[PDB]
């Protein structure tokens, strides 16, 4: 029985929550504390360890972007430092290849980053890859047939529909088709050999469209939309269906947790956060 | 502070 984990987000400042549902039951658990509050950050799973990896602490005092990486261990109910990464990245984007974190794009102040990092967990060190294409924040990240696929976001001055794919093997990073919306904010996942980017911020509005790539025609269609426009979503995969957890639909910080299933091409509301919060860091294991 | 995040 694995469980969606929500780590972090924003409602008036950066939280510390660590959250975990259970789409069987509908409980969610109420975990230890992150030790630094973190909005714009990232989560994703390695040897049944969560990892919660940069964003900005957006504190009434003061704001501090992050270049943290830390270990939750769900058998412990522990979190523990990890090496952090060369640089600052708020609004980053994350994806798991091998057992190794990538860390995509993400701001530090003025600097819209286009650099690119791995993480060894078994070493305890980040390593610098070769730079995206394109400055992106507010990226989405997903992980296809052993390649990292790095999603619209925002380069600093305008902010995206184009897509772009890195090649491990190889060392190097190739334009991928645009999507056929401008999307920074988004939430992007792989599910049935698809990427899925789904909400985020076209520039003038939140988003509820959905659209999906297939890679053997090379083309990003529309499926069903959200029933809630959503910016700074989070999202998942589990047991075959996308689960979207809050984000900011341009009024409220969304406690609403919508389920995609691929089979009906429907989404349903299946349970609410504890709280409504944007910027969150989701996981599954 | 920005339509993006609600920050």
């Amino acid at each position: 029985g694995r469980l969606i984990y929500t780590a972090g987000g924003y409602f008036r400042q950066s939280l510390s929550y660590l959250e975990a549902y259970n789409p069987s039951d509908g409980t969610w658990l109420r975990l230890a504390d992150l030790q630094v509050p973190r909005s714009g950050l990232a989560g994703c799973v390695v040897g049944g360890l969560l990892y919660a990896v940069g964003g900005r602490n957006n504190s009434p005092d003061g704001n501090t972007d992050s270049s943290a990486l830390d270990c939750y261990n769900p058998m412990t109910n522990q979190w523990s430092p990890c090496a952090p990464m060369s640089v600052p990245r708020n609004r980053i984007g994350v994806g798991v290849i091998d057992g190794h974190i990538y860390a995509v794009g993400g701001s530090h102040g003025c600097i819209h980053h286009n650099s690119v990092e791995r993480y060894e967990p078994e070493r305890d060190e980040w390593h610098l890859v070769a730079p995206m294409l394109t400055r992106r924040i507010g990226v989405g990240v997903a992980v296809l047939n052993r390649l990292l696929y790095a999603v619209g976001g925002f380069d600093g001055t305008n902010r995206l529909n184009s897509a772009e794919c890195y090649y491990p093997e190889r060392n190097e990073w190739r334009m991928i088709t645009a999507m056929n919306t401008i999307r920074s904010g988004a939430g992007v996942c792989v599910l049935h050999n698809c990427i899925y980017a789904a909400g985020g911020y076209d520039g003038q509005d939140q988003l509820n469209s959905v659209e999906r790539y297939d890679v053997a025609t090379a083309t990003w269609t529309f499926v069903a939309p959200m029933k809630h426009r959503r910016s700074a979503l989070g999202i998942t995969v589990h047991q075959g269906r996308i689960y979207v957890l809050g984000g900011y639909d341009g009024h409220t910080f969304l406690d609403s947790v919508e389920c995609y299933d691929p089979d009906t091409d429907t989404w349903s509301e299946v349970t609410r956060m504890t709280s409504g919060r944007s910027g969150v860091g989701v996981a599954v294991t | 502070g920005d339509e993006e995040t609600g920050e």
